[PDB]
């Protein structure tokens, strides 16, 4: 039977200061016990001064992180230009994932 | 006369009344210009308001990082259209991973306006458009009419007395079409063939909306005290 | 008055958009005749091609619906071809459903039920089309059936349509008088297209070259359309006779 | 009356008036012309330049449908547009399921029922374009003339627009001299004597020429534009023969 | 589906079946409104015209919604029915949602907004009714009257009349009614009512119907003989 | 949710039902009222899957309550019970089924006869003089039908369902919490405060 | 695109007649003239053909129609409009009755259905009332013998006996005289070619005129033997030699 | 008859501009926007005097930091304020924010042209959507049903429309207070207006950063009504 | 578009009257004169064929009077292929209350639905309305005899007697004169064919122009029985009263 998710590992991390904050993440992409890429990254610019990581399966990763990309730029020309806050941005992160509560997007999305 | 009732009636003469009415609505609308060079393409629109107290009618609408337009007419239908080619240019940018050519973009207008002229119940949209781009051969400018008529130019201007700064353009066009690698120029040039559609009427700093998008330039537009400089 | 531009009744009972797409008919100004052999069942059509510039081969009012069966159309080209594809389309459903090859006069009922519902139904037009089917049915034989805009349709001895229709029909009338019998009492179909064409240069009073004329003929387990050539070389036999 | 008011409606001659009304729009507008060839289909249009600020060869109005099938159309130029798409689809699912490309006379029929469509109704409006189209098939070569009742037919030589009679006169003299065929090459030269002998029933504006071909021997069977050297040679052509 | 826009603006701001849908309302039998300090009223004509008519069986002019709002209204008969049929569903319904019975402004706000919907909706024209609602909101002493119409719009007023003769009957309620003091008593406001329905009617006997609607569930409807009461009181203090 | 009883003698019906709420190791609720009043002589006593109940219960007394606005009429509980049985029997071939069986105790104030109608979740209808649902069943019935008599007023009823109840007490596994009983009469319904 | 006309074409008008009945009838009026008469073993209907040409072979075109095994039908009016309502008929008899019940609906029933389809014909959106009278004669069991009318309004009614479309009215007189509820079938087909000779004109022959009944079981008929509950159809077309052996003893 | 989306030989389209004339038999609805706040005040226009004016609502909350004021066919903005209200607090569900004044606005507009042959004609109503956000402050706005929004300063509607327009033009000046703008909008209806102007016949409001949409009391309203009166009086 | 070809069978006039309702019941007060009279014991339904011809079958035809169950009948005035339609629907009706709640459908019930039906066609869907005006005779335990009739604007109302189709005006003014409370059935039977007799069109009234039905609870213990008169037995009640 076909089996829609896969594991591609990784690793990522978050640590906030005072006045910054940091989102690493490894560059090594796997399937099983090969390696698919040494450099293939997964911590992205998403606009508005918000990085964003989505680590598991890197077809859903990737796929909303796309999506959220997307949503940053419809906020803009839907709301005059303006910035999207971290806060607002967490909150629509969540309807997008939910979206899918019953055919989930396999990731640990951090932003 | 009997034969303007809807868009799916031609007259005796093969005419399209409803569209015809259509693109009169345009020659009511505030005039606005567009013009381009090789390296850059400009578009310059004067705004409009109800009275003192209200504000200015925004003419311009941007469509994506490398393309926009100005509006003259019906504004909720240029918000219809804009969004259109919001969606067209975005579905470009996540399928193919490409930057819609702006000739493709004129295309799919053409299309889309068509379709409302052909059938019983819709009615033609009552906006013209004038979109400009940079993409992959450079830089575009497009006139867009609701009757479907997509027209590529190097200059022109749609609205009330757009005939001024149309002549204008022509006189001026073997002048701004090499005006390659300075932005304010090109600018000036569009905002003084502008000049030549007014009556009784100056340019001022809430009057005035001017956008621009070229080589190294994303479509950015610039109004209030930004326009300033160009008075 | 709109009760003359969709089909409802008028107050005397009529229907006029039928009327005016019978009228539609004549529009191209061509004369069709259809006759039945022993073994076969021909059909002869007027072609006009008047611009020089036409190429002469496209330009064709009779066409092969399916194998067996042939249709004529008197009528414009536009509403001539829709009649057709439509045609071709429930004959080979037919033959899928049903598992054997749709008969001629089947089809003519089909293709009559649906110019009946035009009729009764706002929305769509008529067609502005008479559809003369023919064929060798293997149960029936030689076969005529005929449709008009009305939605009427039925089977004919032999029979004629367009502007100077009356004429070939009345000789045609004056010949099964003569003969005694419902068909043309001959063996070979080269011969039945002979005596189709030559009842129609009587009737018309015109002369035929070969470009002039558009020959179908139906026998059993096929329908074919002569070439020019085929034509002229049935013009030669009537001349020497 | 107000037969004329409704489309698919019958006036008492047996006429579509809404239809006829069509045809109008398309004898309104600019020249296009089909020539038919030994091995293949030669298109031309006239493009009135209405002003200076328009581009020079970016406003591109002949069509290619597939790979191998040309169209151009006089009218309502979105009209035309409207029908090349729907002939894209059906170009389409035609190779989609037959594998081979559309045949032109197949080809020809898929337009024509679409445009009949458009008369059975009176809640569309007409085809407001004459299409002239074609292309090279396994049969060979073919060029069709479609109008907006629906009718079409196989042409040696098509033409409509403003100046289709003018172009039509000029048609029916190649046919008459080359009764064995006219080549690919000349073909192409003769659509621009054509275009500019046809343009003299519009000669406010001055023009832009428009050339496309299809050839099984020039162009290996496929559509393409006429550019630059060959353009540029046809052109001059023309010029010598109007003075 | 049938689609066409039968409501439609003219050149001079009207919508005309909108407006004739009103008309449909003036041609109606009369209907009243008082509200006194405790209670509420709806008084109701019913034409003479139609004898051998059987009063056990025939559709009551005043319709209960909930047990503790009623409907009256006037215009088209049929077309009422339906305004009355979705009140009562939309009663029933807010009870399962909310747990409490509706106000008497959410009922009515309810069905003045289905009357609006079908001003604006294509192949339906405009209901031909006006409705006058009252009652009381759950645990409330407060009487409630409202008023609603066929353009859908709404709003309380301390006594009302609709239908035929209306114009009349509202001058009458106009000076007859004090804000400051209204009737304080049943009685005081049934007599109010049914003097307010003398200045239209023709005769007391069986043309007026009156229904008392009192807090907490508390609605009865008068029979003849007690009308007839207040129509013989009211005419003997008349002659003066 | 368990133990719905019911038992109808000469005047009236009587229905007792279970307090206990649980889920899992947890009693919830020791005081739950497993009952709607469909119409003023018509009360309906319901037991099964988890919300389903409540959600059936409080539909149904809608549909009731919106019939007697409508037509100004109560309904007869033998009409109560077929429309409830046709809810039911459209239930069960449904996407996903109302799992709730229910006792139907009413006055007919026409024939001045009190019923008892016991329908399952399958849309199984019984009139019944004495009925129950569940697991209660397998002790109440063979029970009742030694100490019923027909003809037996309202008090001696209440003793016969007392002798029921601590029969369960005694043998049933769950703690049930106890019983709320309701009797359905001529002058409508009341509820037993001390039992 | 799309059926658009989703409103009625037939409305009531100010005097109170629906306009596109009164022209379907007006329509039926122009129609040739056919018939039907009850016996007290059976029933008769018949009606002209009128030859549109004499090349056309008037056998192919069936103005008689066999529905059910013991109903035919004939009619006055539009034959494309009567031609697509047997098709109707023949369906409807099948679908709301045949296979529910195992066995073919009675007369009336049948009658129903068919009254039904013209009824909505003069509501429904956008068409027009059929423009065709039918008289359709049946024997069902538990009835007997009936002969019924069916009008574009779709109203129905039974007849001893009658005649719709060109020469009705001198035809229904002729029939007022003529019938008696003693009647035999051999004498009702006898009186039917009386009645409908009048009305026509020109050749008066079995290849002129259509003619069936309603009468006794065709075992011959059915097709099979074996079951003996089958006895086979009750309704029979008359053949032309049949009808001009009766014109002699005329 | 015609088309429902049939434009005029003009360019303007029939229905819009029959619409608009409805707008203008409506009662008056002003609304003036200051650095302290945005006023916004209406005639409530009783057909009658034995109805009960409190139960007249032409001035309507859409969220804490956006209010709305009508005139026209009243019946016809409770759908328009069911959909605003509907889209700010989706909005604030989907975002976690206030939504701009602006884009609400926007969001209203986008139904007025959803009619044809979607519902079966246009608006008979303009609103007043005054508000507050963070970006552009305190922001005045008209809602047509031609789906066209203007940003003003000060504005009024209705029928004496025009009247108070050109008194607005005279009087507003960008450095009015709240209390000035309250007694401004109180003079000019009083103008206006048909019958004589008090608390039962005429309704304040105003939205503020600090305290949001507040609509008046009677009493409240009555106090600023003679605070009126005396001013005119002392000059 | 189609636009052009709309009538608008849906809309009110300038006075506030539906125009297809108003000129549907022109319609209706041409047809066939129906009566119903409601006594205590019992209900008659009473109907005038149209311009019987004949050769008309009496005996096997239904034209104006219809059984709805076992309980309720009708009687028609209008076009009976429309009434049909109904009739049908009202029938179903009856079958479905049947079955959801085991009791027969009170005849108000009944009555207001296909009354709700009628309505539908004034209000939404552009459709002619349905040209027929009904007479409903029916009993049930609630209300007991009842007599109701319903038009094409979908309105109702209850009657002790009523008429309706032609001749209406006269018709109710000599019900109005002769009819009152305690009267029998026998009785109402006199009074509905005294009244036809007189308000008919034709010369004289006859068996064969004729639908008769009573409901009485003359069946044997507290139970109704349907009683269409068959045309010997229209023939012997008319001879009964002494009309013929
Ligand atoms: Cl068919
Ligand atoms: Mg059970």
């Amino acid at each position: 039977q076909f089996n829609p998710y896969g594991d591609n590992g990784g690793t990522i991390l978050g640590i906030a200061g005072e006045d910054f904050a940091v989102l690493a993440g490894d560059t090594r992409n796997i399937t099983d016990y090969s390696i698919n890429s040494r450099y293939e990254p997964k911590v992205f610019d998403c606009g508005d001064n918000i990085v964003m990581s989505a680590n598991g399966f890197a077809a859903d990763g990737d796929a909303l992180v796309k999506r959220f990309k997307n949503s940053v730029k419809w906020y803009h020309f839907d709301h005059n230009d303006k910035k999207l806050s971290i806060n607002s941005a967490a909150r629509n992160i969540q309807h997008l994932l939910y979206g899918k509560r019953f055919f989930p997007y396999y990731v640990h999305t951090i932003i | 006369n009997n034969y303007d009732g809807d868009t799916v009636t031609f007259s005796p003469t093969g005419r399209l009344f409803q569209v015809e009415y259509a693109l009169e609505a345009i020659k009511q609308g505030s005039v606005t210009v567009g013009l381009r060079s090789n390296t850059h393409a400009v578009l310059v629109a004067l705004k409009r308001n109800a009275d003192e107290l209200s504000s200015y009618q925004k003419k311009i609408i941007k469509c994506d990082e490398h393309m926009g337009l100005s509006l003259a007419g019906l504004a909720p239908d240029a918000r219809v259209l804009s969004n259109y080619l919001r969606q067209q240019c975005n579905y470009s940018s996540l399928v193919f991973n490409r930057k819609l050519a702006v000739e493709r973009a004129g295309h799919l207008l053409c299309d889309k306006a068509q379709k409302n002229t052909q059938s019983y119940g819709g009615r033609p949209y009552g906006v013209g458009l004038l979109i400009i781009g940079y993409d992959k051969s450079g830089a575009h400018l497009l006139e867009f009419q609701p009757s479907g008529n997509v027209t590529e130019l190097y200059g022109t201007a749609i609205g009330a007395r757009s005939q001024g700064a149309k002549t204008y353009l022509e006189r001026t066009l073997d002048t701004f079409i090499k005006i390659d690698g300075n932005p304010d120029e090109l600018i000036k040039a569009g905002v003084e063939a502008i000049s030549q559609s007014l009556r009784d009427e100056s340019l001022t700093v809430d009057n005035l909306s001017i956008a621009i998008v070229g080589k190294d330039t994303p479509f950015t537009i610039y109004d209030g005290e930004a326009v300033a400089k160009y008075i | 008055g709109y009760d003359r531009h969709i089909t409802i009744f008028s107050p005397e009972g009529r229907l006029y958009q039928v009327e005016y797409a019978f009228k539609a008919t004549n529009q191209t100004n061509i004369n069709s005749l259809a006759v039945r052999g022993k073994d076969c069942t021909v059909v002869i059509s007027q072609k006009k091609v008047p611009d020089k510039l036409l190429d002469p081969t496209t330009v064709s009012y009779i066409f092969c619906i399916s194998r067996t069966i042939g249709m004529v159309v008197n009528g414009p080209i536009p509403d001539a071809r829709n009649a057709a594809l439509r045609a071709k389309a429930e004959a080979a459903e037919f033959r899928y459903k049903y598992g054997y090859d749709m008969p001629c006069d089947v089809l003519a009922k089909r293709m009559a039920n649906l110019s009946q519902i035009y009729t009764q139904r706002a929305y769509m037009r008529p067609l502005g089309v008479i559809l003369t089917f023919v064929s060798v049915d293997e149960e029936l034989g030689p076969s005529i059936y005929k449709t008009d805009p009305a939605g009427y349709y039925v089977g004919y001895k032999a029979t004629a349509t367009g502007p100077k229709q009356q004429e070939i029909t009345t000789n045609l009338e004056n010949h099964f008088k003569k003969s005694k019998i419902d068909h043309i009492n001959e063996e070979s179909w080269e011969k039945v297209v002979e005596f189709a064409i030559t009842h129609m240069i009587d009737a018309l009073g015109t002369e035929f070259s070969k470009n002039d004329l558009e020959v179908g003929v139906a026998t059993k387990d096929k329908f074919f359309t002569l070439s020019a050539e085929n034509i002229e070389e049935r013009l030669v036999a009537i001349a020497e006779q | 009356t107000g037969y004329d008011l409704s489309n698919s409606v019958f006036s008492p001659d047996g006429r579509n008036f809404q239809v006829e009304y069509a045809v109008k729009a398309v004898e309104n507008g600019t020249t296009s012309i089909g020539i038919k060839c030994n091995d293949g289909v030669v298109f031309a249009v006239e493009k009135l330049i209405t002003s200076k600020l328009l581009v020079p060869q970016k406003n591109v109005k002949i069509q290619v449908v597939d790979r191998h099938i040309g169209c151009v159309y006089s009218g309502l130029i979105p009209d035309g547009r409207h029908l090349v798409n729907r002939g894209r689809e059906e170009a389409a699912s035609f190779k989609k399921l037959y594998k081979t490309p559309i045949p032109i006379p197949a080809f020809a029929d898929r337009l024509g029922q679409y445009v009949q469509a458009h008369t059975l109704y009176n809640s569309v409006r007409p085809f407001g374009v004459s299409t002239i189209f074609g292309g090279v098939d396994k049969n060979g070569a073919h060029l069709y003339m479609l109008e907006p009742s629906g009718s079409y037919w196989g042409y040696k030589g098509a033409a409509t627009g403003k100046g289709r009679q003018s172009a039509k006169a000029e048609l029916e003299k190649l046919v008459d001299h080359h009764p064995e065929g006219l080549s690919a090459r000349e073909a192409v030269k003769q659509a621009a004597k054509i275009i500019y002998l046809a343009h003299e029933d519009n000669k406010e504006k001055d023009f832009e020429l428009e050339i496309s071909w299809c050839s099984l021997s020039e162009t290996n069977g496929l559509h393409k534009f006429v550019k630059g050297d060959l353009l540029q040679e046809a052109i001059d052509f023309a010029q010598k023969e109007i003075n | 589906g049938y689609d066409r826009a039968l409501s439609i603006f003219s050149p001079d701001g009207h919508i005309f079946q909108v407006e004739y849908a009103l008309e449909a309302v003036k041609r109606g039998t009369c209907a009243v409104g008082v509200k006194g300090k405790n209670c509420v009223v709806l008084g109701c004509e019913r034409r003479s015209t139609l004898k051998l008519q059987d009063t056990r069986i025939t559709p009551s002019k005043v319709s209960k919604i909930d047990s503790h709002v009623v409907l009256s209204f006037s215009g088209l008969n049929a077309d009422s029915r339906i305004l009355i049929e979705k009140a009562r569903v939309e009663a029933q319904s807010h009870r399962l949602t909310l747990e409490d019975p509706v106000t008497v402004e959410y009922l009515t706000r309810y069905v003045a907004g289905v009357q609006q919907r079908y001003t604006q909706s294509g192949g339906v024209r405009p209901f031909g009714v006006s409705t006058l609602i009252a009652g009381f909101d759950p645990r409330d002493d407060e009487p409630k009257l409202y008023q609603t119409e066929p353009s859908g719009i709404y709003s309380s007023w301390s006594a009302q009349t609709i239908g035929r003769n209306s114009k009349t009957v509202r001058e009458f309620l106009e000076k007859n009614y004090d804000r400051k003091e209204p009737p304080a008593t049943v009685e005081e406001c049934v007599k109010l009512t049914v003097r307010s329905l003398l200045e239209v009617v023709q005769t007391g006997a069986k043309n007026i119907e009156i229904t008392v609607v009192k807090p907490d569930s508390d609605i009865v409807a008068l029979s003849s003989e007690e009308i007839n009461q207040y129509v013989t009181q009211i005419e003997q203090e008349k002659q003066e | 949710m368990d133990i719905i009883l019911g038992i109808r003698v000469q005047d009236s019906v009587i229905l007792a039902s279970s307090k206990a709420v649980t889920r899992g190791i947890s009693v919830l609720k020791d005081s739950d009222d497993k009952t709607r009043q469909l119409s003023p002589h018509t009360l309906m006593s319901f037991a099964g899957e988890a919300g389903d109940t409540v959600q059936f219960a409080e539909y149904i007394q809608a549909n009731i309550q919106l019939y007697s606005i409508r037509e100004d009429y109560e309904l007869s509980p033998q009409a109560v019970s077929s429309f409830v049985r046709q809810e039911l029997a459209k239930s069960i071939r449904s996407r996903r089924p109302y799992q709730v069986n229910v006792l139907i105790g009413g006055y007919d104030k026409k024939k001045n006869k009190p019923e008892l109608y016991q329908i399952d979740y399958l849309g199984t209808k019984v009139e019944l003089p004495y009925g129950a649902h569940g697991y209660s069943g397998f002790y109440t019935f063979s029970l009742l039908d030694h100490h019923y008599r027909p003809d037996m007023t309202t008090e001696e009823g209440l003793d016969l369902l007392k002798l029921c109840v601590q029969e369960l007490e005694k043998r049933m596994p769950m703690d049930f919490k106890g019983v709320i009983v309701k009797i359905v009469d001529k002058d409508g319904i009341r509820q037993v405060d001390d039992f | 695109m799309t059926d658009r006309y989703s409103f009625s074409l037939t409305t009531f008008s100010p005097s109170g007649k629906l306009g596109q009945i009164d022209y379907a009838l007006t329509a039926v009026k122009q129609g040739v003239t056919s018939l039907g008469i009850k016996a007290t073993n059976g029933v008769v209907i018949a009606t002209e053909k009128k030859s549109s040409s004499p090349l056309a072979m008037s056998e192919t075109l069936s103005k008689v129609s066999l529905l059910t095994p013991d109903i035919g039908a004939v009619y006055s009016g539009m034959g494309p409009d009567y031609r697509v309502l047997v098709d109707k008929s023949r369906k409807v008899a099948h679908t709301s009755y045949k296979r529910i019940y195992g066995e073919y609906p009675p007369t009336k029933l049948l009658v129903s259905e068919v009254a039904k389809i013209m009824q909505e014909a003069t509501q429904s959106g956008g068409v027009r009332p059929f423009g065709v009278s039918l008289l359709i004669a049946g024997h069902d069991e538990f009835n007997g013998f009936s002969l019924y009318q069916v009008d574009p309004s779709g109203s129905y009614f039974p007849w001893k006996a009658t005649a719709i479309g060109k020469g009705s009215v001198a035809a229904k007189t002729f029939l007022e005289k003529r019938w008696n509820d003693e009647l035999e079938l051999e004498d009702a087909i006898h009186i039917a070619l009386l009645t409908l000779k009048e009305s026509v004109e020109g050749e008066f022959n079995g290849d002129t005129i259509e003619l069936a009944i309603i009468g006794d079981e065709n075992p011959d008929l059915l097709g099979y033997t074996g079951i003996p509950t089958d006895k086979g159809p009750r309704f029979r077309k008359l053949t032309s030699q049949e009808i001009n052996d009766r014109l002699e003893a005329l | 008859d015609r088309g429902v989306s049939t434009f005029s030989p003009e360019g303007r389209l029939f229905q819009v501009e029959y619409s608009l004339e409805a707008i203008k038999l409506g009662s008056t609805a002003i609304g003036i926007a200051t650095k302290e706040g945005v006023v916004l005040g209406v005639e409530k226009r009783a057909t009658s005097p034995l109805l009960e004016s409190d139960s007249i609502e032409k001035i309507v909350e859409i969220d804490r930091h956006i209010g709305c004021a009508m005139s026209g066919l009243t019946a016809d903005a409770r759908s328009m304020i069911e959909h605003a209200r509907t889209a700010a607090v989706t909005h604030n569900l989907y975002y976690d924010e206030d939504i701009n004044v602006e884009s609400l606005t926007q969001s209203v507009c986008d139904l007025a042209l959803r009619f044809g042959e979607l519902m079966s004609r246009p608006f008979g109503v303009a609103l007043l959507i005054a508000g507050h956000d963070a970006d552009d402050g305190y922001q005045l706005f008209h809602a047509e049903p031609s789906g066209t929004f203007y940003r003003y300063n000060a504005k009024a509607i209705g029928s004496g429309s025009e009247g108070a327009q050109a008194e607005l033009l005279n009087e507003w000046h960008s450095s009015l207070t709240l209390k000035e703008a309250e007694l401004l909008v109180l003079k000019i209806l009083k103008q206006v207006m048909e019958e004589k102007l008090d608390e039962n016949n005429a309704q304040l409001s105003c939205i503020t950063k600090q305290d949001g949409f507040k609509i008046y009391d009677n009493e409240k309203t009555a106090e600023l009504i003679k605070e009126l009166k005396e001013k005119e009086a002392a000059e | 578009g189609s636009r052009r070809y709309d009538s608008r069978t849906t809309i009110f006039s300038p006075e506030g009257r539906l125009y297809q309702v108003e000129y549907a019941l022109e319609s209706i007060s041409h047809a066939g004169t129906a009566i119903g009279i409601m006594a205590s014991d019992g209900i008659v339904l009473a109907a005038e064929r149209k311009v019987t011809s004949t050769l008309l079958e009496q005996d096997t035809s239904t034209e104006k009077l219809y059984k709805l169950n076992d309980k309720i009948a009708v009687a028609v005035a209008g076009l009976t292929a429309d009434a049909e339609i109904l009739i049908n629907t009202a029938r179903i009706h009856a079958q479905n209350y049947l079955k959801t709640y085991n009791e027969d459908i009170p005849v108000e019930i009944l009555v207001r639905r296909l009354s709700d039906i009628k309505q539908g066609y004034t209000q939404h869907g552009g459709l002619r309305p349905f040209g027929v005006s009904f007479i409903y005779a029916g009993y049930d335990d609630r209300y007991g005899y009842q007599l109701y009739t319903s038009n094409p604007s979908g309105n109702y109302t209850g009657w002790k007697a009523i008429s309706v189709g032609a001749n209406t005006s006269a018709a109710q003014t000599l019900l109005q004169m002769d009819y009152k409370d305690d009267m029998k059935v026998d009785d109402a039977i006199e009074l509905a064919l005294k009244t036809l007799s007189k308000t008919t069109d034709s010369s004289a009234l006859t068996y064969d122009r004729l639908e008769f039905a009573t409901i009485r609870k003359g069946a044997n213990d507290g139970e109704v029985y349907q009683k269409i008169f068959k045309p010997q037995e229209i023939k012997d009640i008319l001879v009964k009263t002494g009309i013929t």
